[PDB]
């Protein structure tokens, strides 16, 4: 007896995945790829934004990844962006960005 | 012990087996596991509805890896479109051949 | 217990003069602050009264995190960290 | 008025006769006291075919459809 | 038969509705939206499409008989709609096609009135 | 022999009799009676939507009348909102009160 | 094949009137342009991507309106 998720070679809970699915009127009826596929692009983009918040976490001498670090990723990956557009980080402020007109005449 | 705390689900394990793969010498905070877990669960919902849409559109009753799919290039950006749909369709691949 | 007092005032001028800085604004008219806090208000309002519709829809007394978050979300405001 | 397997009940342990019992002697004794509506026949035929299969009736002899039954099961 | 009667009634009528009560509640058991259905929420929501579908009828209604027609158009129900602040609030990121928009012409672009 | 036109449903006979009570003598464009239909349909879907979502967030299996009334005080901006309760109670009041 | 020329600047002007527009800029024409084609970018790739998904190889008025539904900008008066 073995898990789906070891079937498809991955992380994320095929079967958990699955039933959300059938449990969360989405359709009747559930395709057996549809949880893999599914399940799959989930871990995908959970280990990206987890690339670049560990990044950014380097990037401070910080050995765990904070909110911060996750807003920094998110906002300055132009992709990641766009796809959290409408979302607000908790706890994640803004990117350092000051208007050019406003600072003082360099030289 | 009075009445044990009943069961939350939660991605985070899931999300720590991820990030050990990624950057195993890196850990995580609380509040950002707790965002972790609104994004994974954000993109099922938004996934599941492109996908139940897509189904109720062709007059479908099974969402199948076809919806998700399709779905997900509605839902992404280029390149984190592909990876995805690369993601997707191997694990799909490797799960029907170990039966 | 107790009908609350008249707050919206708590909301400074040094705390509007934060946040107008976390947005990169540099110099601020003296209207600014008054026209926040309506702004402010009015956010507020709807928000809460979506969140406590789904209190009264739950029928319960107490206004969850969840209640937030879903208005929140309706209100296409949607806050990661805080639950679903 | 009560259900159809309260109504199949009725005929069957009242008397006891007719070809066991079968099909037309349980509907004239069955229409006296249920009040017919038209489904009467349409879920008397029904409530015989749920009934057949799940124990609380068993069949003496027939062929697919047609047939005469009986109330304890075979064996019991 | 000593009546037990067959009828035959629809479910609209009961409720007092033109919208169909039928309808509606066949499209939520099928629409994905849960697993069951009440008995009233299809009379409810039938209601309330009813309401609001006699609200712009009866607004663009008005809209044409001042424009000299008795059809209503497109234009009508854009008029209707973007004149009554609710409405217009409702169907807010929704365009009317072949609607076009109300008159407006910012003042500072006007000229000095002689 | 020619008989292959789908069979495509539409809310445009339930539009013509809510019309003929507001306005007897007042008729309809095509495209007007389409965008009507649009119209309707949105906010069906509006409403089942968000009375979908109640439900599943309390953990329930039936959208009910009151889901409908909830999701009716969410969707409809104030006055509106008042006259479709006031209309949505009137409806079912009567209906339970006819059979 | 340079369709996007074929956006007038006499087209574009009148769209700006009916924004009630008074008076236009020479480097809008091109600006508009360009704006417009991102547009239907976005509107279009959604559109066929419902119609390779319904495996067709004729876009619908559907096919659109689905799209245009996902990109906020619903339309009224095509089968919603
Ligand atoms: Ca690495
Ligand atoms: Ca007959
Ligand atoms: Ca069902």
């Amino acid at each position: 007896a073995k898990t789906r998720s070891s079937r498809a070679g991955l992380q994320f809970p095929v079967g958990r995945v699955h039933r959300l699915l059938r449990k969360g009127n989405y359709s009747e009826r559930v395709g057996a790829g549809a949880p893999v596929y599914l399940a799959a692009v989930l871990e995908y983009l959970t280990a990206e934004i987890l690339e670049l918040a560990g990044n950014a976490a380097r990037d401070n001498k910080k050995t765990r990844i904070i909110p911060r670090h996750l807003q920094l990723a998110i906002r300055n990956d132009e992709e990641l962006n766009k796809l959290l557009g409408r979302v607000t980080i908790a706890q994640g402020g803004v990117l350092p960005n000051i208007q050019a007109v406003l600072l003082p005449k360099k030289t | 012990k009075k009445r044990k705390r009943s069961r939350k689900e939660s991605y985070s394990i899931y999300v720590y087996k991820v990030l050990k793969q990624v950057h195993p010498d890196t850990g995580i905070s609380s509040k950002a596991m707790g965002i972790m877990n609104s994004f994974v669960n954000d993109i099922f919902e938004r996934i599941a509805g492109e996908a139940s849409r897509l189904a109720h559109y062709n007059k479908r009753s099974t969402i199948t890896s076809r919806e998700i799919q399709t779905a997900v290039r509605l839902l992404l950006p280029g390149e984190l479109a592909k990876h995805a749909v690369s993601e997707g369709t191997k694990a799909v691949t490797k799960y029907t051949s170990a039966k | 217990r107790k009908v609350l007092r008249d707050n919206i005032q708590g909301i400074t001028k040094p705390a509007i003069r934060r946040l107008a800085r976390r947005g990169g604004v540099k110099r601020i008219s003296g209207l600014i602050y008054e026209e926040t806090r309506g702004v402010l208000k009015v956010f507020l309002e709807n928000v809460i009264r979506d969140a406590v519709t789904y209190t009264e829809h739950a029928k319960r007394k107490t206004v969850t995190a969840m209640d937030v978050v879903y208005a929140l979300k309706r209100q296409g405001r949607t806050l990661y960290g805080f639950g679903g | 008025h009560p259900k159809y397997s309260d109504m199949i009940v009725a005929a069957i342990q009242a008397e006891k006769n007719r070809a066991g019992s079968s099909r037309q002697s349980i509907q004239k004794y069955i229409k006296s006291h249920y009040k017919v509506g038209e489904n009467a026949d349409s879920q008397i035929k029904l409530s015989i075919k749920r009934l057949v299969t799940t124990g609380v009736l068993k069949q003496t002899k027939g062929v697919g459809a047609s047939g005469s039954f009986r109330l304890a099961k075979s064996d019991e």
